[PDB]
């Protein structure tokens, strides 16, 4: 660093960048029958088993506290707002382009292009005791399929929150955070132009709202290029995934 | 009150002005505040997970003591007795395995516990150290909504925090523009909106209404109006302008 | 699956059965067990009611008599296997809870969106969950929305703090005042030293949970006499 | 049972993670969704918007 | 290296010196490393009657 005690570094320009950050949220909700896991329904190894006392009842009591905790881990993460907003049928945000992320009324998932991509790059290919399990349920031509018990006892319970709803409240943020800013996450809806939510959010960091209203068809541009970026890795193949399928 | 109204972006003078009505609806939330907790409501049950996960594995230790684990009895002196120890030992050290494999599960758990309360009481530290100690901007931390102050209440094994928040409502549509040119130059809003009932325009803050004439005190000049999108042409107003006969 | 002339029986990675071959016939089939013990039952407090619903785990309700073998159970049990409130969801198959087409708050989780609450001629009723209200937002390239009034309101926090400091006695739990077992007990190592170890560093983290909470100031500051507040009643 | 006890050990150790995991998504969310966040580093790498 | 300006620390705006964007506190032998230059004042342009 060329350090003085009367040189300073000020940018003549920038860039927007949008860039990728992916947390887990939930594990797979595991139930397990000790009795049935244990052996398979002797009733001398049960005699046997009632003398040990009460293990199995903590077990399950335990894997029913785990997945009554990913529920409510699922719901205070995704259920923030209660209000589920509507995005408007006219798009004129400024030049901003928001296909990509927005719900695709085209298909009976409410999921997006990202969305979709995303669903499709983490699979169970290669899985072990969960793709046999979800087997079954493909499986469904063939009667007398009792699968629930099949794997000695070990079920797999499904989410509270399925992806509908789940993307249905993504759809929901979006929607409120383009059309009403941080307003309706403090309180009820306000409706406002993005211009001026750009402008406010420039003005968060030091930069006055004058150099949005001059360059808005730049930042428009790169905004959309970098979200064209975006989705051009993720739809590559670099496993940019890896922390979900861990 | 005031300096935490002009933390949130609201004008002292807002306070001020309506100091009876804030203090009116504060001492009635209290009360309503205090009528809910005195009522049958069961919303302290987060401490009530800490007591009951506490009652209930401490009977589970206690009762594991009547399982036998494939002796001959449960009770230690029975065998003491009843045997002799070149033949006891073999008896005993069943309890034994038994016992101690129960001592480690429950030990285990507690650490489990210590860990998950350890998470907790690192949060109500932050918590007490930001919304009670000072004025937090971060959003939905204090609460929902903007926070303005915070008061802790002890609690049996825990921590009880009364958020006063900031919610704005009753709103108004506006028609807004998002800068005004007037002698051939673009003028910005220096903190607020300019916002028009239809016929006049005004300037006001960004979380209240206080409608005000456009000065050139409160906007602030940048280049020409010819590359504003949206821009709507009216005068501005001069202070200095009447004061200049002499 | 083609079996290959005299490889007769089948397992899978868990070493049970799954394959078999007839000796006689020389066919081949395929295995699978029928115990079923996963049943979940969704019912309101008994302070407040005794109507009961249950449901069927991952099973379907036109299977729900030859899984479980009903028939040799209680009329009760069969009253619960086959009824007129018989509904089939992608959790399972659920008898006695009342489907309804409204969507309210969930009240009792099932899964899959399902909840049930009990409704009122009192029963148990079973529907799809509500995100919440419909809501839409007038958007527009030069409307506004500003408030014009406002509401102060105060929000209740609940956070665990601390926990109960429990100490155990290894030597006392494993058997007390025997001397044998006691001699037995050394045999196994410093067990009890570990679990004495490992409870008293929980009970001084407890304490310093405490702690490190409400003493984040180290004066006192006594309360003004006088409540001269502008208003405010604390 | 060992091989159960060690499984639902492993199990809750894991659920603790993503329990951690899962409040720290809670806040970026409330942080970086609902609102604009002054704190460096912590939506992306830069100044937030 | 010729003409003195004020902008943001984080955009390259340089502006006239003025009264309005700055603010007079104390007298020039404390602050150290000050720089003798003129200010604009826009009272006075010509706004004389
Ligand atoms: C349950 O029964 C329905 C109708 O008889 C059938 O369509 C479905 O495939 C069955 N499910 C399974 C898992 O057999
Ligand atoms: C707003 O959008 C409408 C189209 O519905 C268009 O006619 C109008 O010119 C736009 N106004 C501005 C300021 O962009
Ligand atoms: C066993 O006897 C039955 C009855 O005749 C016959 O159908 C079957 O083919 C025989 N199996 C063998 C392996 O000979
Ligand atoms: C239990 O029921 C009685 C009436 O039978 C009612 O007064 C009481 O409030 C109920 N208790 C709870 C905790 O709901
Ligand atoms: C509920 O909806 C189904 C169709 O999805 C319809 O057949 C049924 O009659 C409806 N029931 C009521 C009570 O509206
Ligand atoms: C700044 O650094 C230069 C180079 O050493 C030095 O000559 C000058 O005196 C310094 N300025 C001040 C105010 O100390």
């Amino acid at each position: 660093v060329a350090y003085s005690n009367n040189s300073i570094a000020i940018p003549t320009n920038f860039t927007i960048s949008v860039t990728t950050e992916i947390l887990p949220v939930s594990m797979t909700k595991t139930s397990v029958d000790c009795t049935m896991y244990i052996c398979g329904d002797s009733t001398e190894c049960s005699n046997l088993l009632l003398q040990y006392g009460s293990f199995c009842t903590q077990l399950n009591r335990a894997l029913t506290g785990i997945a009554v905790e990913q529920d409510k881990n699922t719901q205070e993460v995704f259920a923030q707002v209660k209000q589920i907003y509507k995005t408007p049928p006219i798009k004129d945000f400024g030049g901003f382009n928001f296909s990509q992320i927005l719900p695709d009324p085209s298909k009976p998932s409410k999921r997006s292009f990202i969305e979709d991509l995303l669903f499709n790059k983490v699979t169970l290919a290669d899985a072990g005791f969960i793709k046999q399990y979800g087997d079954c349920l493909g499986d469904i031509a063939a009667r007398d399929l009792i699968c629930a018990q099949k794997f000695n006892g070990l079920t797999v319970l499904p989410p509270l929150l399925t992806d509908e709803m789940i993307a249905q409240y993504t759809s929901a943020l979006l929607a409120g955070t383009i059309t009403s800013g941080w307003t309706f996450g403090a309180g009820a809806a306000l409706q406002i132009p993005f211009a001026m939510q750009m402008a406010y959010r420039f003005n968060g960091i030091g930069v006055t709202q004058n150099v949005l209203y001059e360059n808005q068809k730049l930042i428009a541009n790169q905004f959309n290029s970098a979200i064209g970026k975006i989705q051009d890795s993720l739809s590559s193949t670099a496993s940019a995934l890896g922390k979900l399928q861990d | 009150m005031a300096y935490r109204f002009n933390g949130i972006g609201v004008t002292q003078n807002v306070l001020y002005e309506n100091q009876k009505l804030i203090a009116n609806q504060f001492n009635s939330a209290i009360g309503k505040i205090q009528d809910s907790l005195s009522s049958t409501a069961s919303a302290l049950g987060k401490l009530q997970d800490v007591v009951n996960q506490n009652a209930q594995a401490l009977n589970t230790l206690v009762k594991q003591l009547s399982s036998n684990f494939g002796a001959i009895s449960s009770v230690l002196n029975d065998i003491l007795s009843r045997l002799d120890p070149p033949e006891a030992e073999v008896q005993i050290d069943r309890l034994i395995t038994g016992r101690l494999q129960s001592l480690q599960t429950y030990v285990t758990q507690q650490l489990i516990r210590a860990a998950e309360i350890r998470a907790s009481a690192n949060l109500a530290a932050t918590k007490m150290s930001e919304c009670v100690l000072g004025q937090s901007k971060r959003v939905d931390f204090c609460g929902k909504g903007y926070h303005l102050m915070s008061f802790p209440q002890s609690a049996p094994h825990g921590v009880v925090f009364l958020h006063v928040t900031y919610v704005p409502a009753q709103e108004k549509n506006f028609t807004t523009a998002p800068a005004i040119c007037h002698d051939g130059k673009a003028h910005f809003p220096r903190e607020g909106v300019f916002v028009s009932n239809g016929t006049h325009w005004f300037v006001t803050q960004r979380n209240f209404y206080e409608p005000q004439i456009i000065t050139t005190d409160n906007t602030f000049v940048s280049g020409n109006c010819d590359v504003v999108i949206g821009i709507v042409n009216n005068t501005v107003y001069d202070p200095l302008q009447p004061e200049l006969d002499s | 699956k083609k079996f290959l002339p005299f490889q007769q029986f089948g397992r899978d990675i868990a070493d049970t059965t799954d394959a078999v071959r007839d000796p006689q016939t020389l066919e081949i089939l395929d295995i699978t067990p029928c115990s079923f013990g996963g049943v979940s039952v969704i019912t309101p407090g008994t302070n407040t009611s005794n109507q009961v619903a249950v449901l069927y785990q991952d099973v379907n309700c036109t299977e729900v008599p030859v899984a479980i073998h009903a028939d040799q159970l209680t009329p009760t049990w069969r009253v619960y296997s086959t009824g007129s409130n018989v509904f089939q969801t992608r959790a399972g198959c659920l008898i006695g809870a009342e489907h309804v087409n409204n969507s309210y708050e969930c009240d009792i989780p099932i899964g899959a969106g399902i909840c049930a609450s009990y409704q009122t001629s009192q029963s148990i009723i079973a529907y799809t969950m509500s995100l919440g209200a419909e809501n839409s937002v007038a958007y527009s390239n030069n409307s506004i929305a500003i408030p014009t009034n406002f509401t102060i309101s105060v929000t209740t926090e609940i956070l665990p703090v601390s926990m109960t400091k429990t100490s155990v006695d290894c030597t006392m739990y494993i058997c007390g005042d025997s001397t044998e077992c006691s001699n037995l007990l050394l045999q196994y190592g410093s067990f009890c030293t570990q679990l004495n170890r490992a409870l008293t560093g929980i009970a001084v983290e407890q304490d310093k949970n405490t702690q490190e909470v409400f003493a984040q100031v180290k004066q006192i500051y006594k309360t003004p006499p006088i409540k001269d507040f502008g208003g405010f009643n604390f």
